[PDB]
């Protein structure tokens, strides 16, 4: 049949929570509807405002960037998991990298100590 | 122009912090819940809900037409990867466990059945083509000082 | 020795010249896409030469016109290897894009920036021919990358429909995706030979030299359609059809293919590749044929039928028949671009519906585009004797003729019969059914810019594949003893095809309901391999690169270990030396505990 | 212009022209065109 | 090469005394002059270096970038002659004789052969920066990223400063190819390994690694064009000269003091790649991309190998232009809106038709699209890691890709969707900064051209 | 025979 | 191959062209205001098929705000006109 | 063009054999072609060539002259050094184009020799081996920063490792 | 797409959208038009069947299963209509449908030529700067103070005078 997912979310119409006839989340729909048109009319006052010579603000766009900028680390507050997180990503992968590196690197040693690998044609280096 | 009252800042505690932030991020308190408080920085910037930007009523003529949002509607968070030019949340009428089934299944087959042909491959009914002058051991390089295996070839 | 070279730079110069001019301020004066078509006329008609004088005397020619650098042992120069499949592929281009041009001067009135759009097309050109007759790996690479660049900008001539960006981005993605192997093989043969030229590379005809092989493949894969990075080519359609043809019928990607088969010296001394190349290019055979059954797109439609014929040429590369897949490639462009040029005639005749599901009466209402599109359709089922034949059933006499793995045999021999089946599903869906398109009608194909084309190409699919299968020196033995059950089989499979095509067609009708079965919505979801890749791949790189790097590690982390902690630290330390009151009972005890140490310190110390 | 008309850049052509003269001389001469030892052995000591 | 700085000692008082109606024009066009006398050092017919005094000398590791630092001088003024245009003429005049300082100082740097005046000219690069970004900002954290610049840059100063000294007392002298003709080799113990870091730490903090890439987006977002071109182009530039010209004596520790350090770069390079995906702010976005580069630069150095070295300098110019014209670009859209987010503005290429190909010639060029001395570079470097290991080109191609990636992301969230409509201030491009772009292009056209010049100490 | 809106093209 | 643009009269002629094929309820006289569910005493269901049709008939959607709430001939062809801009 | 440098092999040209009915049209068009293009061009090359025989200008090649090597050099003095250091890298360059001289009449030979390349084409790749052998024991590991000291290293462990060989 | 739609919804929508959904991919299923008559037909009586019906039970049940179904049988590539999402012409001439306020920063040079329809612009925006201040009474006299409103907007309640709020409406451009 169906099933939800994090990515296909369940479409409107089947959502059980829709076809509600709550008074209440009726009128939170209306709330949310007045909301909405407050601010496309405030919106459509500056749109079409002659006398104007530029554009328009636009304040949420500025505070999301303000929220992943630079609010960041004042309301950071360090919790295991999240160091432990950190430590991962700035130690784990540097080190896996520099063992396979050392090991190609000994190994190729090894092989030339013993006068081995075909090093034919590598005159340019 | 642009102030802290009107700008982020930390985690409400208090409905008496709750309902002004909502109200500057102009949306209503009830719906208003922010992040969890893990301490990565997410602050008190709401939390919507995970849905792309495809979804979005696309007749209504938005201010954004490219991004369909509105003025003010806040932004979500992860935006960046649902500017419609990216991840899509459309629904599919088929459900996920079943295409990643479906998929894996073929796939899977598939390779097991190249490896079996591969062990039990089709050839025809002959032997190998020949090669009358030692399989041309000149021609391939050699040497002009070797005799190596004499290949005389016969008929049949 | 003269004309041969002169004829090479100067097709190359014509291609530049309406570059040239378009810097200049004529093209307001002037028309454009008459000049570029003439231009590419002549140039046509100049490559022939070579196509002469090479049959006349099987003479390859190498030639370095311009010593770019030299690098200390590794020098590097504007190189040409002008033999077979360069000299060839020149023509066989410049035939398809002369009629390309007429076309578009056509399809695209109303247009404002249409000899922006030219130049994009001869440019694109110029960076084709390149690739195919260049020698040093790196002037290839150079052909590469400029035709990747090419096509996005093409595809996204319209840069308000959305989704064509992302299908631009697909693009890109996946054509840097072969760039890594590339990449990886120009490094080992810089390092293991120290030349990056076909040349000097020849003598590696002896080693492993199986990573560069494995950087080739990649590269294959992306650059053409194969299982994995396929899903490019059916979104390019979102663009127009004249690109849509030339870019992803005969081009972008017989790229990949002409690598290997330049390669294929190297590729005869190792069993691995000649195997992986039947278990990556015949599937790819089956997981387009089955998206080539439901798709409503004819654009979509015809992508599909390429990756399946690219992956067949794949598939007779890993059983060596390299000039095999090269006369198939030459013949396949032409039919290949007659169809989109056929299809772009009808939409533009329409009010733009892609979709078969709208459309009928297609043989009486304009014979010649259908009369065209039947001959084309015919040509790829294989019919005996239409420039398909003579690379397609030589292929599938080899296929079965040799040691070749079973199951890629047989779903080859399963996407044979499934070419016949989406052709006839073409056939009826458009030529044969009723009108179901809307009523008014403004139908208009008297205009020679657009009949003449379809003409010249028809004679051309019809002729050029005998012509040079009689003509080209014989390369490789064939193997002419088989029973007929064996040597006539593409031809009784695909009549098979037909026979079931008609059946199915026609119970279409009868009033059965449909039902959505799931065999079938997979063909048409293209087996929801996108549908989870494009949406789980990005979500999660990309939510990795938000919280991991940028937060906790660039904005949260390397800031509160470094620069804050030493902020608080000496912070704190001035706050302790300076937290002092002005007393001076204080700082003499002070100063009488550092008199006291100073006198233990020298005591101890003598 | 300068540039271009600049001459034999850090001498990637006198090198060529001395190549070139050098291999003639030693093709004939009969030696080989190059001694896996650069300076002269003789001339050198070595400890045991 | 009194030649070259004499002339840009006096475009000072030129400066000064000149009218306001005339001064732009005299010093800009007098500038170019400078330019183009700075070309005699290109005449290196034999192998023998070119040394003018004691205290003077050229090469060709260092000619290059003195000609790209005499020639971004100008571009450096046009591009700050739109903004400050209400700010008085002594405010401007000092602003003028800032670049022509760092101009200076650059020049007699790039050229310097006793480390000791590189490392006093290196340091004294400082003050004009730190006050171009204070003084002439837009933000207000400018004072904070300032402050990490220069604490980052005289932290990196002070060791190599010591180590200097213990060179000059140890060895007789500092002057360098006697540094070369008469150095020797370390018992390799952990005072040699401390002194080998001593004397990279502060070139490295400078070119920035995964580390201590932090003051790099601070600075080049909230100071203004003229700060960001000098950075992206040459402050990173003269670590990497720096560390060139020194590494000659450090035989052989630098084999295994350098595991470390070539896989912070790499891993750098991967993970800001990616953040140049998702980061909104336009001028951060390109800082991180001359991060990406710059790690690219640094595996190279370290390995010392010549492909490498090449490589290494290819790289190096292409990215000085290329990220001075996008930083002029990002510039000209800003002034028009006063906001760098790249979300804001979108589907230009309807009233900015030419301009756009001045956005698309730069991303192909970051993108390592040929025939460029980008990809060249990149190609190269990429080959000397390769042998020097087989398991690099994993990274090499991770970072092509996410490259060719967010170059693509840039173009096509400001050149390629629908256009906006409260935009009413998008007054058209100027012929100066049609200019400026042309300018940062045409040389990569004739370097693609003839790299001869361009290659290094190898070739 | 209409208008056809454009940007200046002029500089 | 751009065949001419839509007039009014064009329109006009059209919708009663195919108003008039329909049978269910109209008596073959449709005058250009003749309501569906008041002034002919139609469905929901008729009026929803007649906005499906016109979709058909002219290529392009008619959204569902708007189908809802069209109840004239005259206010389908402001709407036409008004989205395709006709009548220079 | 030293052709004692260049081989340039011979050139055994084919004879014409066209039986048939019909007329080559190689012969008309290249017949055309030489007639009407290479007529002006030549008469212009002429004309160039008379222009510079009047006004003719001769130049020399650079030689330079030798001088002791690293060997006969004491350490801490610099002269010498210097004069050996620079004298050495000319060697270098000079080195590294003779192994591109190799390089090119390989590929040259090769082409020219079509398929058969595995048979005809082994006598140049001989000399590149050996001359290949020899560029790697003189110049392989030394670093961006070469020198003639360095080189010097090289050929002395060799030789020691060699000669340790043959006494055991 | 001009007029905007209310907060909540009534069945009667619901099922009217429902309808020409399942409508639209039968015509996708049954390409014939015969058949999609046929079939369009019987989906009619299925309606009718229990049209009369007004329990707000069997409406909520017959609804959620009516989608379910529609869900699970719909067409997997439904029949787009080009000039509307999905298609293959949405925007593709928004890379040519510039707007008007492109024109002030043109050259004199260049508005030479036009003449005429330059001598009309000016007499278009006299047209609004002179009606501008009076469509914000309109609404700041009739901005309810019971703070509950919609986004629709009144017209000229007065004659002569012009609408609220028609710049961001008229000279929106053409299709093409
Ligand atoms: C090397 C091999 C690699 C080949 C691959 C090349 C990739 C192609 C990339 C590309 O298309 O560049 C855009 C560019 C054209 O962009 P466009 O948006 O179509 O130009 C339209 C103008 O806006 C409006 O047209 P216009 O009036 O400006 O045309 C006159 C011309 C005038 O140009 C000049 O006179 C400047 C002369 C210097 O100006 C230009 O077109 C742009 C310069 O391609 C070119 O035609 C430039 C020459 C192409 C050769 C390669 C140039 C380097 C790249
Ligand atoms: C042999 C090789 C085996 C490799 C097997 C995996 C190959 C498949 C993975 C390729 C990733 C494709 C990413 C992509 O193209 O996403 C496109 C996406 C839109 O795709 P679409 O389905 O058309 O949705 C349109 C609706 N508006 O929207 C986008 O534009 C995507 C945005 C890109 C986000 C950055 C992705 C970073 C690179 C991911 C690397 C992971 C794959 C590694 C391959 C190895
Ligand atoms: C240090 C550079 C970085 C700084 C950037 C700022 C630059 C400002 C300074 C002035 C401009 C830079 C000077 C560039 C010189 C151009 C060199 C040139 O024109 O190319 C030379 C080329 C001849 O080719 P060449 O490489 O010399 O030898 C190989 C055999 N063909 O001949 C040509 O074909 C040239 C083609 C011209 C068209």
């Amino acid at each position: 049949k169906y099933k939800p997912a994090p990515l296909a979310t369940l479409p409107s119409t089947l959502d059980p929570a829709e076809y509600d006839v709550s008074p209440e989340t009726r009128r939170a729909q209306v709330e949310r509807l007045s909301i909405r048109a407050r601010l496309k009319r405030e919106y459509l006052l500056q749109y079409n405002d002659p006398k104007r010579v530029s554009h328009i603000e636009d304040p949420a766009l500025i505070r999301w960037t303000y929220a992943r900028s630079a609010n960041i680390y004042p309301n950071f507050r360090p919790t295991p998991k999240n160091s432990l997180l950190g430590a991962v990503a700035g130690f784990g992968p540097l080190i896996f990298w520099y063992y396979v590196f050392k090991t190609d690197r000994d190994r190729k040693e090894r092989l030339i100590q013993e006068g081995k690998l075909d090093r034919k044609f590598n005159i340019s280096y | 122009h642009m102030t802290k009252d009107m700008l982020p800042g930390s985690y409400p505690r208090t409905p008496e912090e709750r309902a002004a932030a909502a109200k500057k991020y102009n949306m209503r308190v009830e719906d208003y819940e922010p992040y969890p408080d893990d301490g990565m920085g997410y602050g008190d910037y709401p939390m919507l809900p995970n849905r792309s930007q495809h979804e979005r009523d696309p007749w209504y003529q938005w201010d954004h037409s490219e991004l369909r949002m509105n003025w003010g509607e806040p932004i979500h968070w992860d935006l960046d990867m649902y500017i419609r030019n990216r991840v899509d949340t459309s629904p599919t009428p088929v459900s996920w466990d079943v295409m990643c089934k479906h998929l894996f299944g073929f796939v899977a087959f598939m390779v097991f059945m190249f490896w079996v042909g591969h062990v039990f491959p089709s050839y025809q009914p002959v032997g190998p083509k020949q090669y009358p002058y030692n399989n041309l051991y000149l021609e391939r390089g050699g040497d002009p000082t070797k005799e190596p295996e004499p290949v005389v070839h016969y008929d049949i | 020795m003269n004309i041969f070279t002169t004829s090479i730079l100067l097709i190359f110069i014509l291609l530049l010249s309406p570059i040239l001019i378009s810097m200049s301020n004529l093209i307001k004066h002037i028309n454009f896409p008459l000049y570029t078509t003439t231009s590419i006329k002549f140039s046509f008609i100049i490559s022939l030469l070579p196509l002469l004088m090479f049959f006349h005397n099987n003479m390859e020619y190498m030639i370095t016109t311009w010593h770019w650098v030299t690098m200390n042992s590794m020098e590097l120069k504007m190189s040409f290897k002008t033999d077979f499949f360069s000299i060839l592929f020149t023509s066989v281009a410049l035939f398809v894009t002369w009629s390309i041009m007429q076309f578009s001067s056509w399809y695209m009135h109303s247009d404002p920036n249409i000899n922006r759009f030219i130049k994009y097309l001869t440019l694109f050109l110029i960076t084709m021919l390149i690739l195919t007759s260049a020698n040093n790996m790196f002037q290839l690479f150079i052909g590469w990358e400029g035709v990747g660049i090419m096509s996005f900008l093409l595809i996204g001539w319209w840069y308000g429909r959305t989704d064509a960006n992302t299908a631009a981005l697909q693009a890109i993605l996946y054509n840097r995706i072969g760039d890594i192997g590339f990449i990886l093989a120009m490094v080992w043969f810089s390092l293991n030979m120290n030349s990056w030229e076909l040349q000097q590379i020849m003598f590696s005809n002896n080693n492993d030299n199986l990573i560069p092989l494995m950087g080739l493949l990649i590269a294959a894969t992306g650059k053409s359609a194969q299982f994995g990075l396929h899903p490019w080519l059916p979104s390019a359609m979102e663009g127009p059809t004249p690109v849509s043809a030339l870019l992803h019928s005969s081009t972008m990607v017989v790229a990949g293919i002409f690598l290997l088969v330049r390669f294929h010296p190297l590729t005869t001394n190792n069993n691995f590749i000649l195997t992986t190349m039947l278990c990556l290019g015949a599937l790819t055979t089956l997981f387009t044929a089955i998206c080539a059954l439901t798709q409503n797109d004819i654009k979509k439609i015809i992508a599909f039928s390429t990756s399946s014929q690219l992956g067949l040429m794949m598939v007779t590369l890993g059983m060596n028949q390299p000039h095999l897949a090269f006369l198939h490639i030459c013949t396949h462009a032409f039919f290949k671009a007659m169809l989109f040029m056929c299809s772009g005639s009808i939409i533009h005749s329409l009010a733009d519906e892609q979709d078969i599901r709208k459309m009928g009466n297609i043989t009486k209402i304009m014979p010649f585009t259908s009369s065209c599109l039947v001959i084309g359709s015919l040509a790829l089922t294989g019919m005996p004797f239409l420039t398909g034949f003579y690379s397609k059933d030589l292929i599938i006499e080899a296929i079965n003729t040799c040691n070749t793995n079973a199951w890629a045999l047989l779903i080859t021999l399963i996407a044979t019969s499934m070419t016949a089946m989406y052709s006839m599903r073409i056939i009826y869906f458009v030529t044969m059914t009723k009108p179901r398109f809307p009523p008014l009608i403004s139908i208009n194909e008297n205009d020679p810019d657009l009949m003449n084309p379809i003409k010249r190409l028809a004679f051309g699919s019809i002729f050029a594949g005998f012509v040079i299968s009689y003509n080209i020196p014989p390369t490789s033995i064939p193997v002419l003893t088989m029973p007929w059950f064996l040597k006539t089989t593409a031809l009784i499979i695909s009549v098979l095809g037909f026979l079931i095509a008609l059946e199915l067609n026609n119970l279409t009708m009868k009033l059965s309901m449909n039902k959505a079965n799931p065999y079938s919505s997979f063909s048409t979801l293209l087996g929801f391999f996108p549908s989870i890749i494009h949406r789980i791949t990005p979500m999660k790189s990309l939510n990795l690169s938000l919280k991991t790097s940028l937060t906790l590690l660039d904005l949260i982390w390397l800031e509160k270990t470094i620069p804050k902690s030493t902020s608080t630290l000496h912070t704190n330390m001035t706050t302790l030396t300076t937290n002092q009151k002005g007393l001076i009972k204080l700082y003499f005890m002070s100063f009488l505990i550092n008199i006291i140490l100073i006198i233990i310190l020298y005591s101890i110390n003598l | 212009t300068f540039v271009a008309y600049v001459p034999d850049y850090r001498m990637q052509e006198w090198a060529r022209r001395e190549a070139e003269r050098l291999v003639k001389y030693r093709e004939v001469n009969g030696l080989p065109i190059m001694e896996s030892n650069y300076f002269d052995p003789s001339k050198i000591q070595l400890p045991e | 090469m009194l030649k070259i700085i004499l002339p840009s000692l006096m475009l000072l008082p030129l400066t000064w005394l000149s009218s306001p109606k005339k001064t732009w024009t005299n010093v800009t066009s007098y500038s170019f002059l400078i330019s183009l006398t700075s070309l005699t050092l290109l005449w290196q017919t034999d192998e023998n270096y070119k040394n003018f005094s004691n205290m003077f000398s050229s090469d060709p590791l260092s000619t290059p970038l003195i000609i790209l630092t005499a020639w971004l001088l100008p571009l450096m003024l046009m591009a700050s002659q739109n903004h400050l245009k209400k700010d008085n003429n002594v405010l401007q005049k000092l602003y003028i004789s800032m670049l022509i300082s760092l101009q200076i100082l650059l020049i007699m740097t790039f050229s310097a052969t006793e480390l000791i005046m590189f490392y006093i000219l290196f340091e004294a690069t400082l003050i004009p920066t730190l006050i171009i970004i204070t003084r002439w900002g837009n933000q207000t954290e400018r004072l904070n990223a300032g402050i990490y610049f220069l604490f980052y840059t005289l932290i990196g100063s002070i060791p190599l400063l010591i180590a200097l000294i213990l060179i000059q007392n140890h060895v007789g002298t500092l002057n360098l190819m006697i540094l070369s003709f008469t150095t020797h080799t370390l018992d390799a113990s952990w005072s040699n390994n401390l002194l080998w870091l001593a004397c990279m730490m502060a070139f490295l903090i400078k070119m920035p690694l995964y580390g201590v890439h932090l003051w790099l987006p601070k600075a080049h977002v909230e100071a203004p064009i003229a700060g960001s071109m000098i950075l992206a182009a040459i402050l990173l530039k003269l670590g990497s000269y720096g560390m060139i010209r020194i590494s000659i004596i450090l035989d052989p520790l630098t084999k295994y003091m350098a595991y470390p350090f070539i896989l912070l770069s790499l891993w750098g390079m991967i993970m800001t790649s990616s953040i140049c995906l998702r980061q909104t702010d336009l001028k951060s976005l390109i800082a991180y991309s001359s991060v990406s580069h710059m790690a690219l630069v640094i595996a190279s150095i370290m390995i010392q190998t010549p492909w490498s070295f090449m490589g290494a300098t290819m790289l190096m110019i292409a990215h000085g232009l290329t990220s001075s014209l996008l930083f002029c670009l990002a510039n000209s859209n800003y002034e028009r809106i006063h906001s760098r987010t790249m979300i804001m503005a979108r589907g230009l290429q309807m009233v900015f038709p030419l301009m756009a190909t001045w956005w698309l010639m730069a991303s192909l060029a970051n993108l390592a699209l040929p025939p460029s001395i980008n990809l060249m570079g990149e190609l190269f470097i990429t080959m000397s890691l390769f042998s020097w290991s087989n398991f690099t080109i994993i990274l090499m191609g991770i970072n092509i890709i996410i490259t060719g990636m967010y170059s693509m992301y840039m173009i096509i969230t400001t050149q390629r969707g629908k256009l906006t409509n409260h935009m009413i201030n998008l007054q058209p491009s100027h012929t100066r900064e049609l200019t400026l772009m042309a300018l940062h292009m045409i040389p990569l056209i004739l370097l693609t051209t003839s790299p001869k010049l361009i290659t290094g100490l190898t070739m | 025979r209409l208008f056809v809106v454009k940007p200046s093209l002029y500089y | 191959s751009d065949a001419p643009p839509l007039t009014l009269d064009g329109i006009k002629d059209r919708v009663l062209y195919v108003l008039k094929l329909y049978d269910k309820i109209d008596p073959e006289k449709l005058s250009v205001n003749s309501h569906f569910m008041k002034d002919l005493g139609l469905d929901s269901l008729d009026q929803v098929e007649i906005i499906m049709a016109m979709e058909d008939e002219f290529g392009f959607e008619i959204p569902d705000i708007d189908a809802e709430k069209l109840m004239c001939p005259q206010e389908i062809v402001d709407y036409i006109a008004d989205k395709k801009d006709v009548y220079e | 063009w030293d052709k004692d440098v260049y081989p340039e092999p011979p050139s055994r040209t084919p004879a014409p054999s066209p039986q048939t009915s019909l007329p080559n049209p190689i012969t008309y068009l290249t017949k055309a072609y030489d007639l009407v293009v290479d007529w002006p061009v030549t008469l212009v090359r002429e004309f160039i060539e008379r222009q510079h025989a009047k006004n003719r200008t001769y130049y020399y090649h650079r030689q330079y002259r030798r001088v002791p090597d690293i060997t006969e050099c004491k350490e801490g003095d610099v002269l010498c050094i210097y004069e050996a250091e620079m004298q050495w890298r000319r060697d270098f360059k000079v080195d590294q184009e003779i192994m591109n001289i190799i390089q090119e009449r390989l590929k040259a030979c090769q082409q020219r020799e079509g398929e058969n390349y595995q048979q005809n084409c082994a006598k140049e790749l001989e000399q590149f081996t050996k001359v290949t052998k020899a560029y790697q024991d003189r110049y392989l590991d030394l670093g961006a920063y070469y020198s003639a000291r360095k080189c010097l290293a090289k050929q002395k462990q060799r030789m020691l490792e060699e000669r340790k060989a043959a006494r055991q | 797409a001009f007029c905007a739609p209310p907060a909540y919804l009534t069945h009667q929508q619901k099922v009217l959208r429902l309808y020409k959904r399942a409508l639209r991919h039968l015509e996708s299923w049954c390409i014939h038009r015969d058949k999609y008559r046929y079939f369009a037909c019987l989906m009619r009586a299925r309606f009718e069947e229990h049209k009369n019906e007004k329990d707000m039970m069997r409406a909520t049940q017959l609804l959620r299963e009516a989608e379910e179904e529609f869900w699970q049988n719909q067409h997997p590539q439904p029949y787009i209509f080009p000039d509307s999402p999905g298609g293959t012409s949405f925007e593709r001439y928004e890379c040519y449908k510039v707007p008007e306020w492109c024109l002030d920063y043109w050259h004199p040079s260049e508005k030479a030529m036009y003449p005429d329809y330059f001598s009309k612009r000016e007499q278009w925006k006299k047209l609004r700067m002179e009606s501008w201040d009076r469509e914000v009474k309109q609404l700041q006299e009739e901005t309810s103070p019971d703070g509950i409103m919609t986004e629709a907007l009144p017209p000229a309640r007065r004659e002569g005078d012009l609408p609220p709020l028609w710049w961001h409406i008229v000279t929106r451009p053409r299709e093409r």
